[PDB]
């Protein structure tokens, strides 16, 4: 669990180190600058001692060529000596340059991560949505199709929709079953409770009268502000559970006053 | 605007302006273009230090002002600038004002033969801060203080 | 992957979870490798010891393996519920063995003799009468979909009741992490299906970008502009939820200022990092600058999809109209985007149709002569646009920029300049258009003409304005008031007073000084020199300089000081013209 | 005028909260008793239809309502100013 080569970031921009009386859009443009000229100035003082040594490394190595030739040969008394001079002097240059480019390599390693030092790029795709566009259908076959698609594989489920009548359980089907926030669902509750009526069953008729109540509140909801129906939420059960609450009152009249 | 502060509200400006200076250099920034119009006030003398901003000499250091090396920024560079700032607090009147001449400013104040008139300071002016404007814009830069130095010697100087 | 007999004691890799409410108990069951006697004494008998790292030492040359439980304290996690935790298990090289604690220190090892597991582990948590809750169908569900909806095995749950006598419900691990795959072999419909499961959508997104980093920091992620603002995207007293960040595909982190500013909110996504240094708890990242790194990776991602979404004209009007809002307000907040950010502005404007135009399309309009550009301030398109104030600039066939929503009032601030161009209010003292000589003549005839119309005009109304001079912008009005260079415009005026919250014991410094403009052109004008210059004392004069001056601060956009008195002026003129023969 | 003034406007939701506007008579003031004389002497009578407007555009800044366009408004204004005048 080594997190130690973690520990030294710098974010230029960083928000939450900034002093009340330094300009804060300013405190950010001083040390963006900051940080770029220092990694150009160090640069500049790491490839001056590359051009450095690059030299002495060529002058050391031909100049022991040339020791090499003139050792072996006339004058080599006195030419060993200076060619050997030459390459012992080059490579205690050699020896220099190198410390100095291992202690700026050092110096590297004790530099803190930025932005740029931490990553580059991989993938890279975006793409737009052209594919929905507007289309029409004819709504007296959309009814039926509707019917068979959903309302005959949902109408055992009306007793797994809300039957407590002043707050309910499925409340949360705004996500579960979304697709069916629609009037093809309150037309459902007005064309299927008509056996109700015939059979005089109150309890189905009250308890079903909460939610075609609710049909109506979301569906007019979304009428009245000119939106999606499926774009309503439990905080709008909520909002009109504030204060006075309902008028299903009257309802349970209605469930005999509109046969 | 010529508006004019009371000598207590000017040292509260005087110390704000310090206390984000100390701070800058803390994090080893040096300012540079320290200017009286590059610093702003707020609601409740709020100051705001930014380079949000003749002026293109004036605020700078002798030796800046000559181009004497390549740009020698350091902390004593601001430090001379906020001394100037501290003397135009404590005046109301820029320095060298019975003066204008844009090469005699480059060689009077380069060349070391004129200090700003210290005698035009206000005579409500703390002896300490008249010293303070002084220290501030020494001409060697190892002669003047640094932040931590000034603002200690502002607090002690408002209390 | 290279001893396939392995798997001959069980073929398949799977995740059951089983809770019993008769029993208070919860069972967790795998068919992954189990544990010899040797592995139970050591990895669950030591604090701080993982059989995890160790195995994965024991791999060579980049295995393709990246599993999550490094630390070695986890398993004990069981105590925060349980009374009593069993593991059962088996190896292939190995008995069936039960471990067995109540965490009192001590724990026993015991050969087993019940129903044989194939192979793999079974945990069995003996649950705390305070912590029952865990047996209920809601909240494993709610734990599971929150914590490891992205673990990548199948993850099945059992219950007693559905009709069926157990559900074995698969669906806590249904989608899938799309991230993981190449994006080439991802199509629409693939992104579609995610994002719907992402973010409980009804719709598709609008776009989508999908991109990697590499180095140091690792991570993939996937961000989605939705085709709709969220009904309360703006509210502030919502936590959002909108970034999620993963490590190794677990959830870590939410409702975070730190991974995208607050001006981008309305964008969904995951974020899914390889590597992290996680805090003990792994709620949490113990580098928090980290977090920063990140954000500055997402943000120039972001504006690139912007930018590549305005070249489809028909997407960037849906885009615009649902979250300009959103761009106007990184003008103002952030001072290193505000240059692309105002690329991505459109505007309506004088020259235009009732179609938008950048400010881009504003300079490449622009006519040699004119040296900025032109805006307009207001409650509605239809207000500036019959303004006094344009009526001179749309005469010289200037394009004007109309800036008609409360927040325009904010980025205007900011924003100083396009392209180098300023922008420059025809609302301030001291515009200009391009001069003519002609012109100028005739304004020093003109200053010279109404000089002492201007000196009776001060006297007058000398408490509530500034200066009265020659207007330079009007024609078909006899006057506008126009506010001082520095200090509030009347439109910002009018903002600033609806602030509920604001204090505004500062607005004696904040509301602009008022300047008053003729035109000497005009018939009332030029008759009310000729009156004024008859008796500088007529008291008619000063009536009439004050309900002219009344009626142009009215139309210029500033509140009358109390209206009263203004409609009982007009009360008067109306009988006057009304034919009431009792005066009275 | 507060809601319209707010700068995260969420102007979508706008148009649904804008109050229907109601028109009050003083049956006892002297300028809508002579209205109520010349709305019975001539209906097609073009002055009334310039005195309703005039009147309701004045009502609308009494009761803290802008005005939908104010350039319309000082017009009036401008040509009562020029006849009380005699300028035209
Ligand atoms: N069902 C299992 N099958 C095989 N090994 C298991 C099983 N469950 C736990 N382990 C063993 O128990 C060890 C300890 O796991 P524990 O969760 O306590 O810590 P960890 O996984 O090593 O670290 P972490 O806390 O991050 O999860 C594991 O490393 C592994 O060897
Ligand atoms: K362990
Ligand atoms: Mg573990």
């Amino acid at each position: 669990v080594d997190y130690s080569v973690w520990d030294h970031i710098e974010v230029s921009d960083d928000e939450d180190e900034t002093h009340p009386n330094i300009d804060t859009a300013s405190l950010f443009r001083w040390r963006h600058q900051a940080r770029v000229e220092r990694m150009e100035q160090f640069q500049k003082e790491k490839e001056e001692l590359d051009r450095g040594c690059r030299e002495c490394k060529r002058k050391v190595a031909e100049c022991q060529r040339k020791l090499k030739e003139l050792e072996v040969a006339e004058g080599g008394k006195a030419e060993l000596e200076r060619l050997q001079a030459e390459a012992q002097q080059l490579r205690k240059e050699e020896r220099s340059w190198e410390q100095k480019l291992e202690e700026m390599r050092k110096k590297e390693k004790s530099m803190p991560w930025n932005v740029d030092t931490l990553s580059k790029d991989g993938f890279s795709k975006s793409m737009v949505n052209t594919k929905p566009e507007k289309t029409e259908e004819d709504s007296e076959e959309v009814r039926e199709q509707k019917h068979k698609t959903f309302v005959e594989k949902y109408e055992k489920q009306i007793k797994h929709f809300g039957m407590l009548r002043r707050w309910d359980d499925s409340q949360k089907y705004l996500s579960d079953n979304v697709h069916l926030v629609c009037e093809e669902t309150a037309n459902y509750l007005v064309i299927w409770c008509i056996d109700l009526e015939v059979e005089e069953k109150c309890a189905l008729m009250e308890q079903v009268a909460h939610q075609t109540i609710v049909m109506q509140f979301i569906l007019e909801l979304a009428k009245s502000l000119k939106v999606d129906p499926r774009a309503c939420f439990r905080q709008f059960f909520t909002k009109i559970k504030t204060a006075d609450r309902q008028y299903m009152e009257g309802f349970n009249d209605e469930l005999e006053a509109f046969k | 605007q010529e508006t004019k502060f009371q000598m207590f509200q000017l040292i509260d400006i005087a110390r704000q302006t310090a206390q984000g200076m100390d701070y800058l250099h803390a994090k080893n920034i040096i300012h540079r273009d320290m200017k009286s119009n590059n610093i702003f006030l707020h609601e409740g003398l709020t100051v705001k230090i930014g380079d949000f901003g003749t002026g293109s000499v004036l605020w700078m250091a002798p030796e800046v002002i000559r181009m004497q090396d390549n740009n020698p920024f350091s902390f004593q560079s601001d430090v001379y600038s906020y001394g100037i700032v501290l003397y135009e607090l404590m005046t109301g009147e820029l320095p060298y004002s019975h003066i204008n001449n844009r090469d005699q400013i480059i060689f009077m104040v380069g060349r070391g033969y004129a200090s700003p008139d210290l005698s035009k300071l206000y005579k409500n002016c703390p002896k300490a801060m008249k010293r303070l404007v002084a220290d501030c814009v020494k001409k060697v830069k190892e002669e003047r203080p640094l932040f931590p130095q000034i603002l200690s010697s502002i607090e002690l100087l408002q209390h | 992957l290279t001893d396939p007999s392995k798997l001959d004691s069980g073929k398949e890799l799977k995740i059951d979870i089983i809770p019993n409410p008769q029993e208070r108990t919860l069972t967790l069951v795998d068919t992954g490798i189990g544990m010899t006697k040797a592995d139970l004494i050591n990895n669950l008998g030591t604090i701080a010891k993982s059989g995890t790292k160790a195995f994965m030492e024991a791999l060579q040359a980049g295995a393709d393996i990246s599993m999550i439980g490094q630390f070695g304290v986890g398993f004990y996690s069981a105590y925060l519920v349980a009374e009593k935790v069993v593991v059962i298990t088996k190896h292939n090289d190995d008995e069936q063995y039960a471990w067995e604690s109540s965490a009192g220190g001590s724990f026993t090892v015991r050969a087993d003799h019940g129903e044989p597991i194939g192979r793999g582990t079974k945990v069995i948590l003996h649950l705390k009468e305070d912590q029952t809750e865990y047996l209920e169908e809601r909240r494993v569900k709610e734990v599971v979909k929150k914590h490891s909806q992205f673990i990548g095995y199948p993850i099945t749950l059992y219950l007693e009741k559905e009709k069926e006598k157990y559900i074995d419900q698969e669906e806590l691990n249904k989608t899938k992490p799309i991230w993981t795959r190449n994006p080439d072999d991802i199509t629409q419909e693939e992104y579609g299906e995610f994002y719907k499961s992402l973010t409980n959508d009804w719709e598709d997104h609008l776009a989508v970008k999908h991109f990697s980093v590499e180095g140091q920091l690792e991570f993939r992620a996937l961000l989605f502009i939705p085709r709709r603002a969220p009904f309360d995207l703006f509210e502030n007293k919502k936590k959002k939820n909108n970034i999620k960040l993963y490590v190794r595909r677990v959830f870590i982190m939410d409702s975070c200022d730190e991974l995208i500013p607050e001006y981008l909110n309305f964008i969904r996504g995951v974020v899914d990092s390889e590597d992290l240094p996680l805090n003990i708890s792994r709620e949490m990242l113990q580098q928090s600058k980290i977090l920063k790194v990140i954000r500055k990776n997402i943000v120039k991602k972001c504006l690139e999809l912007f930018s590549e979404l305005a070249e489809d004209k028909e997407n960037y009007k849906k885009f615009y109209e649902a979250f300009s809002k959103n761009l106007k307000l990184g003008i103002h907040e952030d001072s290193t985007n505000r240059r692309r950010l105002s690329e991505l502005l459109r505007y309506h404007t004088s020259q235009s149709g009732d179609e938008m135009t950048s400010l881009s399309e504003y300079v490449s309009r622009m006519k040699e002569t004119q040296k900025s550009i032109y805006y307009i301030t207001g409650e509605s398109k239809e207000q500036v646009a019959n303004s006094a104030f344009v009526e001179r600039v749309r005469k010289r066939g200037f394009e004007v920029v109309y800036m008609t929503e409360p927040i325009d009032e904010y980025c205007v601030q900011q924003l100083k300049e396009f392209d180098g161009k300023s922008l420059v209010s025809v609302t301030k003292e001291g515009l200009e258009l391009p001069e003519d000589e002609e012109e100028k003549k005739k304004m020093e005839e003109s200053k010279a003409k109404f000089e002492n119309l201007c000196k009776l005009m001060k006297e007058i109304l000398d408490k509530k304005v500034e200066k009265v001079t020659i207007s330079n912008r009007l024609v078909s009005s006899p006057c506008c008031i126009v506010t001082s260079t520095y200090g509030w415009t009347a439109n910002m005026e009018r903002i600033m007073k609806a602030q509920a919250l604001r204090d505004n014991s500062t607005m004696g410094y904040m509301m602009a000084k008022k300047h008053l403009e003729i035109n000497p052109d005009h018939p009332i004008v030029e008759t009310l020199r000729q009156k004024a210059e008859a008796d500088k004392n007529d008291k008619a004069v000063k009536d009439l300089v004050v309900l002219l001056f009344e009626t142009a601060l009215l139309s210029s956009g500033f509140s009358l000081e109390d209206p009263q008195t203004h409609s009982n002026r007009i009360y008067r003129m109306i009988k006057l013209g009304l034919g009431i023969d009792e005066d009275e």
